[PDB]
RNA sequence: GAAUUUGGACAAACUUGGUCAUUUAGAGGAACUAAAAGUCGUAACAAGGUUUCCGUAGGUGAACCUGCGGAAGGAUCAUU
RNA sequence: ACCCACUCGGCACCUUACGAGAAAUCAAAGUCUUUGGGUUCUGGGGGGAGUAUGGUCGCAAGGCUGAAACUUAAAGGAAUUG
RNA sequence: GGACUUUUACUUUGAAAAAAUUAGAGUGUUCAAAGCAGGCGUAUUGCUCGAAUAUAUUAGCAUGGAAUAAUAGAAUAGGACG
RNA sequence: UAUCUGGUUGAUCCUGCCAGUAGUCAUAUGCUUGUCUCAAAGAUUAAGCCAUGCAUGUCUAAGUAUAAGCAAUUUAUACAGUGAAACUGCGAAUGGCUCAUUAAAUCAGUUAUCGUUUAUUUGAUAGUUCCUUUACUACAUGGUAUAACUGUGGUAAUUCUAGAGCUAAUACAUGCUUAAAAUCUCGACCCUUUGGAAGAGAUGUAUUUAUUAGAUAAAAAAUCAAUGUCUUCGGACUCUUUGAUGAUUCAUAAUAACUUUUCGAAUCGCAUGGCCUUGUGCUGGCGAUGGUUCAUUCAAAUUUCUGCCCUAUCAACUUUCGAUGGUAGGAUAGUGGCCUACCAUGGUUUCAACGGGUAACGGGGAAUAAGGGUUCGAUUCCGGAGAGGGAGCCUGAGAAACGGCUACCA
């Protein structure tokens, strides 16, 4: 099948090699997952020395992490909006590592209300003292704040769906978000 | 290729087993164990050729299945079980205990030891790391893992092993002046009173080694086994005491007694 | 040199697992990670205060220097972050009791922490396979 | 399979087959010492060459060289034990030119004739 | 959960053209060979009876012949 | 412009061999079994044969490059006596 | 641990260059090719020496020398000590 | 063991070459042949094709036996003696054979994995899991099928199998039971403002993601932000805690989560002992097998530097569609143009690229050698490749396996 050897294509001098040591198993390869959205269907694939791998297809949700507050939530994945490797991945909504995606962002909104409770966009005594102690944290960043009102946050898939079977990422923030924003608006 | 090999041809075994090149196509392949393949006694060689207790390979097998031979306090009833440097080969019957020590020529010699001190072994620590749940441990030259060691124990040291429990009784730091043993290299089988070592950052730390007769020589760090302080050792040295007596005076010495 | 307009790639370039928290504010707005390669090799000040990424940099990257150390003469700077050095040597032919001039070209990765031009003498350090043909990384420049 | 069995040749024929100065000398050695072939003389001269080769390689080395003395003593003793070399000539310089029939006369062929009880080498 | 089936990668095998070594063809054409006695002349070896030879060109049954330029391996180390 | 002595460079000649060579001869063809100053090119029995073949240059004549199969103890460099 | 560090070729010494094979130490195959055995006692209980050593170009590593042969620096001084 | 001799002439000074001479783990052949030891042997041409018969199976005290098998019971009315068959577990990836392919390829010496997998050995190493976890519950141990077997058949034929009926597991598939202590979260309420609470949940390991610690060449002061364990709230201020490498984002630990959810023993043989509130009550040894992770060992994969025969009647090659590098991603057990998208135009070469030939597997080595060398190495050891030619793949730790399977070609 697919091989990862180098006995094929030419050496640095440009010389064509002879066919020696026909394909061995330890140097095989497999097809991509090409993971789509919705109707979770994950197949397990056996690998060298056992240690079977997860080949995710059609994944529904994923564990997304907010680095600023150090929290992670399992949220629905909306779609793919930008991909450095290939634009066709975006049109087919295929999820790979380092893919810019949109998430529903609902669990963060409830968490933010449950943790600071000030507002997004725009009772007991235990409640305010925790919120009062957790002060100077409701002014995180303007651009990400406007995304919550839309109900669609921005994230980057930091996991490998074809390898581990999980689609996990983090919410874009800081100045890397601005880099992705300008490319999206460049149309 | 295509998988691990399960045979060891003759003329391919380590030369220190002293197996005759004729009389058989194959030599005993050591099993996987606490020691490497080339640095291995294995018992069928030791119980048949060294001690002459057994003549054939079948009656080598019979001895072990009666649970007579035990290695390091464990029976280890394996025909080709790998025995390595200073593994206490003890026999409950015949009330004899053997320790594996290199002779002057680098071969394994029979070293009968008293029962009182045949209940421990020295181990050269290879690596010191942290286990799971933050539990430090050390690995000796025979693969043993000992948890919660002394913090001052570092790499290249030698540790005495209780040989009844996994805990340690004593250790020796790897410093200049300590009594050392040559395990491997060209000078294999010598005791050499370490003097100085050269750092050689990047690889292959070296060390200078001086014999009791002031005969100095150099060997890699991987081949030196510290076995105590200068003078009194922690183990009973075999005959010869690791002097590398020259061939010219070897005939003179053997001519004295004839 | 010229900092090569670091953010002209189609993807965002950053040192992995190096977080610059927007919540707090301090000097050196972007945190930079660097390491000393060892073997008596000093990390140039260009890497400490630079803005490049160079995943394969020996000072600010995920590669490590280990193995053979070689010295060579630069003959090519045309590629991007890759140079070719020339390693001249004499091969002995015992029959004629005398020698033979020979050379070997070595493709080697070069970090933006070094500015190399053709004719320089640089020493290189072995690393894991970087490309189809590159297995070395420039660690010191000893010419001009 | 098993290790090969080591075997070696123990004689060498002369380069010139028909030379009268050597042809009659060969019949001389085989004459009064009862030998059935020239290979007996050919055999003896083979390690006679080997002995000289070892001795020549020893004299090239420097004096007091441990290798010169060690195999020098072994070679000088081993021929003295056989008796082809007299005790007086123990200098490693008289072994080079010992003789061609010195080895041959030490054979059991001659000893039975030397020490009576045979009254002829052919008997 | 079998048959069956969509798309894909690996890709045997086959057809069509380009490029890589050994064998048919002698109906043929023009070189060496081997040679106890062939034929025609007599080209070279002596000033070989026109010195020889080289290059180039032309001619001729065959060696060869001629022009031009060159050489001495010539038959001249030499005409104050 | 001649004469004498000397000198630097050059075309040559005369004598001799301590030297070389296979001799003929050679102040270079010497300083080479006492075998090494630097460097370029060419040769490996005589023929087949500067032929065959493939390139390449030329308008052409041909030049440059350049084998094999096969054949076989048989012409001189040099001197000597007739 | 600290900042500097002119780079080479060359040569000494040391570690590594599997076993068998090569040279070679000792030794009963009756000699020898071989083989690594064996030898020694009151032979009733048993004791013990061996199964060496050398060679192994080139490349890599460590190390001393620094003659020989290269290499770089201070010349419209942006040179050194400070 | 640094040696030569014959052959051009009437006679000669002389690399010629021819011939002679010696050796060959260099073959073949001819003639001849008494003994002892030792021993290569369908390599060369055809990695051409093969009848036939063999060359991989395997069990203990310790996985499963109602043989409608064999003997004796009297230790047993459930079983435990032997044991065909079959299920299960390992093995069959070793060995052995050959040298076709292969010319920076293999291979040799020498490096790295801080760039990976590793069945088997060996040492360590799971108190945490009844899930709305106060009746959901068997935890003195729970569910199903099925082989072997009985019976009914199909064909000329295969180590072909169908239908009907049982029965087991270390088969398959579920599944709980063992202390605490401590820390975090939420949080009733008194209500203080200096603030404390009842109560609930989580905190093993395995996967994935994000963040944090993993420091350390020297010594003293200024106050601002609030005191910060204890206060004479003046502030004494220390104890605070950190391993390894030449080098790390290393080991390890901490937080938030995630997982279609891994492991955390429903297994087997022998001995049967102590304690009482004498109940088939509670404790209790020697083992075997299995199991997550770590280390070890047997390995594997990739990889550093240098080194290979002959040819220019091969001088330029590579990049159409990968050729060289960058970024990102997929894939792999992993690095890597290994593959994909985009980008740049690179990379090798008279120090002989690229191409072509090899009656080329490479080495350890063999023959002959004064010294330098020449020729050979299919072949007893090491590494590589192959099972008629290619390709593809299941199982398994390990095969692109061929005495394993599928397809095409012959
Ligand atoms: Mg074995
Ligand atoms: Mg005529
Ligand atoms: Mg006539
Ligand atoms: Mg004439
Ligand atoms: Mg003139
Ligand atoms: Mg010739
Ligand atoms: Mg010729
Ligand atoms: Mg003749
Ligand atoms: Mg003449
Ligand atoms: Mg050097
Ligand atoms: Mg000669
Ligand atoms: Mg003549
Ligand atoms: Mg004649
Ligand atoms: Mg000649
Ligand atoms: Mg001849
Ligand atoms: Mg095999
Ligand atoms: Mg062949
Ligand atoms: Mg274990
Ligand atoms: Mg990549
Ligand atoms: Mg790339
Ligand atoms: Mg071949
Ligand atoms: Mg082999
Ligand atoms: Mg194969
Ligand atoms: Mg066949
Ligand atoms: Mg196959
Ligand atoms: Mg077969």
């Amino acid at each position: 099948g697919i091989s990862r050897d180098s006995r094929h294509k030419r050496s640095a001098t440009g010389a064509k090699r002879a066919q020696f040591r026909k394909k061995r198993k330890f140097e095989l390869g497999r097809q991509p997952a090409n993971t789509k959205i919705g109707a979770k269907r994950i197949h397990s694939v056996r690998t060298r020395g056992g240690n079977k791998k997860y080949r995710a297809l059609r994944i529904e949700t994923g564990n997304f992490s907010w680095a600023s507050e150090g929290i992670s939530k399992k949220t629905r994945i909306a779609g793919v909006v930008y991909h450095p490797s290939n634009n066709e991945l975006v049109r087919t909504n295929t999820l790979t590592k380092a893919a810019i995606v949109q998430i529903d962002a609902t669990p963060f909104r409830q968490w933010f209300e449950a943790h600071y409770g000030q507002t997004l966009g725009k009772k007991s005594k235990n409640a305010e003292r925790k919120w009062a102690a957790r002060a100077a944290s409701a002014k995180i960043e303007s651009s990400v704040e406007s995304q919550f009102s839309a109900g669609r946050l921005y994230a980057c898939i930091s996991s490998r769906p074809g390898q581990s079977g999980r689609c996990d990422g983090y919410i874009l923030e800081g100045e890397e978000l601005a880099f992705y924003l300008r490319r999206l608006t460049a149309k | 290729a295509r998988g691990p090999k399960k045979h060891l041809k003759r003329l391919a075994a380590p030369h220190h087993w002293l197996l005759d090149k004729l009389s058989g196509c194959y030599a005993p392949r050591p099993s996987a164990g606490p020691h490497k393949l080339r640095e291995s006694l294995p018992l069928i060689v030791f119980l048949r050729n060294r001690l002459k207790y057994a003549l054939n390979g079948r009656e080598v097998k019979a001895i072990l299945m009666q649970r007579h031979v035990k290695v390091d306090g464990k029976v280890r009833t394996d025909t080709t079980y790998p025995a390595g440097f200073m593994d206490v080969i003890t026999l409950d019957a015949t009330n004899e205990n053997f320790r594996l020590v290199y002779d002057v020529k680098g071969r394994f010699a029979v070293h009968r030891i008293t029962d009182e001190e045949a209940s421990y072994k020295l181990g050269k620590v290879k690596k010191v790391q942290l286990g799971k749940k933050g539990v430090p441990y050390v690995v000796t030259h025979d693969g043993r893992t000992i948890r919660y060691p002394d913090p001052n124990i570092k790499v290249n040291d030698t540790v005495k092993i209780d040989l009844a429990s996994g805990k340690i009784t004593d250790f020796i730091k790897f410093d200049a002046g300590k009594l050392v043993y040559v395990t491997g290299g060209r000078n294999l089988g010598r005791i050499g009173t370490i003097v100085h070592k050269e750092r050689h950052d990047g690889g292959f730390d070296l060390v200078h080694i001086k014999d009791s007769l002031d005969n100095t020589f150099v060997t890699r760090l991987n081949n030196v086994f510290v076995i105590g302080e200068q003078g009194k050792p922690y183990i009973s040295l075999p005959k010869g005491k690791g002097i590398k007596l020259s061939i010219a005076e070897e005939r003179d010495r053997r001519r004295a007694q004839q | 040199s010229t900092e090569l307009t670091v953010q002209s790639e189609r993807a965002f370039q950053k040192q992995p697992h190096i977080f610059n928290n927007p919540k707090v504010k301090t000097s050196k707005r972007t945190k930079r990670w660097y390491k000393n390669a060892g073997l008596g090799f000093k990390t140039p000040k260009t890497a400490i205060e630079g803005s490049y990424i160079d995943k394969k940099c020996p000072f600010t990257g995920l590669v490590s220097i280990r193995g053979k150390i070689l010295t060579g003469t630069v003959v090519s700077t045309k590629m991007h972050r890759t140079i070719v050095i020339r390693r001249a040597y004499l091969h002995y032919i015992p029959k004629y009791n005398r020698y033979e001039k020979r050379h070997k070209n070595v493709p080697v990765h070069v970090s933006p922490a070094f500015r190399v031009q053709v004719g320089d003498i640089v020493t290189v350090g072995q690393c894991r396979p970087i490309s189809k043909t590159v297995r070395f990384n420039v660690v010191k420049v000893s010419a001009a | 399979p098993r290790a090969p069995r080591t075997y070696s040749k123990t004689y060498s024929t002369p380069k010139r087959p028909y030379e009268s100065s050597r042809l009659d000398a060969e019949l001389k050695l085989a004459g009064e010492f009862g030998l059935k072939n020239k290979k007996e003389i050919y055999r003896i001269s083979f390690q006679l060459s080997k002995i000289r080769r070892a001795a020549r390689d020893l004299l090239t080395r420097d004096e007091k060289d441990p290798k010169r003395l060690f195999e020098g003593n072994a070679l000088i003793r081993r021929l003295v034990r056989v008796g082809v070399l007299s005790e007086d000539k123990k200098k490693l310089d008289y072994v080079l030119a010992l003789k061609v029939e010195d080895f041959l006369e030490r054979r059991l062929q001659t000893q039975v004739y030397k020490l009576g009880l045979a009254k002829s080498v052919h008997h």
